[PDB]
This record gives structure tokens, sequence and C-alpha cells, in this order.
């Protein structure tokens, strides 16, 4: 989870997911 | 039974060691970050 | 000029909407706004007081319902998505 790099302006999203990475 | 247990708990040791000193280690997962990302990017600058 | 309520502001021309804040961006004395990118307007200097303002627009989301079905029963919830408890 360090190894990697990872907004919203108009009508742009993001739905977050349902698994949450906790639960991953 | 005893050297094998050391040779598989050595090798699991060089992993992270390869995962945490080379970078672009991840190289798969990182595109699909970056191209996905990148198209996002293209479609923003559409708007201009 | 207010502040923290999105209006349909017209600074000198630009016309737009959004909700203003001060600005902590360093402008020059010879800079009258900044874009981001994709030609969004995201800071602007007022004329008069020669003030920096950041403009953020007001927030908005898609909202779904979340039904059990119809002959099950006709009471549903809403999602407003990401948006903080404190709009409509
Ligand atoms: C515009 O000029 C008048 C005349 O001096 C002054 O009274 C007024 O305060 C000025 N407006 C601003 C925003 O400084
Ligand atoms: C929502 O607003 C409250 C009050 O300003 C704040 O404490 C909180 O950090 C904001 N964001 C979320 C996700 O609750």
């Amino acid at each position: 989870f360090n190894k990697v790099t990872l907004q919203k302006f108009n009508g742009l999203t993001v739905l977050p997911p349902l698994l949450t990475d906790e639960m991953i | 039974q005893k050297l094998i247990a050391n040779q598989f708990n050595s090798a699991i040791g060089k992993i992270q060691d390869s995962l945490s000193s080379t970078a672009s280690a991840l190289g798969k997962l990182q595109d699909v970050v970056n191209q996905n990302a990148q198209a996002l990017n293209t479609l923003v600058k559409q708007l201009s | 000029l207010v502040k923290n309520k999105c209006v349909n502001f017209n600074f000198n021309g630009l016309t737009g909407t959004g909700v203003l804040t001060e600005s902590n961006k360093k402008f020059l004395p010879f800079q009258q706004f900044g874009r981001d990118i994709a030609d969004t307007t995201d800071a602007v200097r007022d004329p008069q007081t020669l003030e920096i303002l950041d403009i953020t627009p007001c927030s908005f989301g898609g909202v779904s319902v979340i039904t059990p079905g119809t002959n099950t029963s006709n009471q549903v919830a809403v999602l407003y998505q990401d948006v903080n408890c404190t709009e409509v």
C-alpha cells in the first residue's frame, strides 16, 4: 500500500467501492 | 523438515526486500491507475 | 460581495456561480485570475478590493433512492452522494 500513488471538477465523480479496504 | 522451514522462511524474507528496494515492482497495478487516470485527464482537457 | 453562499457572481465580466472564499494563493500585482486546468477559473481578484478569492462551485451530486421493491412496500430511502450532512 506504500508503493502506489493513487479529485472531481464538473460532472465527474468517484463512487466509493462497496467492499472497503479493511474488509478486503 | 527443519531445513525446509528455513528456506521457506528465508524466501519470504527476500520478497519484501525485493518489493521495497526495487521500484517499478508493481508495474501492472500502476498502469491500470495511470491509464485510467490519464484517460480522465484528456476528458477534461477537451472542455477547453 | 458576499462569501460562502453560492451566488451567481459577475466579476468584471467573468460570469459564473459558486462560493467565494478568501485566498492564500500568492497572486502577483499583474495577475488577474488563475485556472487550474480545462479553463476552470479557480481564483479571481475582485476589481475594487484587489482581494483574491477562490471559487469552488456549490456542491452537487447524484440522488439515488433505495427501494425494497414495489409489491413489498412504497417506503424508500434516498442517498445524497458525496455530500456532507448539512444541505437539504
Ligand atoms: C470608489 O471611489 C470612491 C471615491 O473616492 C470611494 O468613495 C469608494 O470607496 C471607492 N470604492 C472602493 C471599493 O474603494
Ligand atoms: C462535514 O461538516 C462537519 C462540520 O463542518 C465537519 O466536522 C466534517 O469534517 C465535514 N465532513 C464530513 C465528512 O463529515
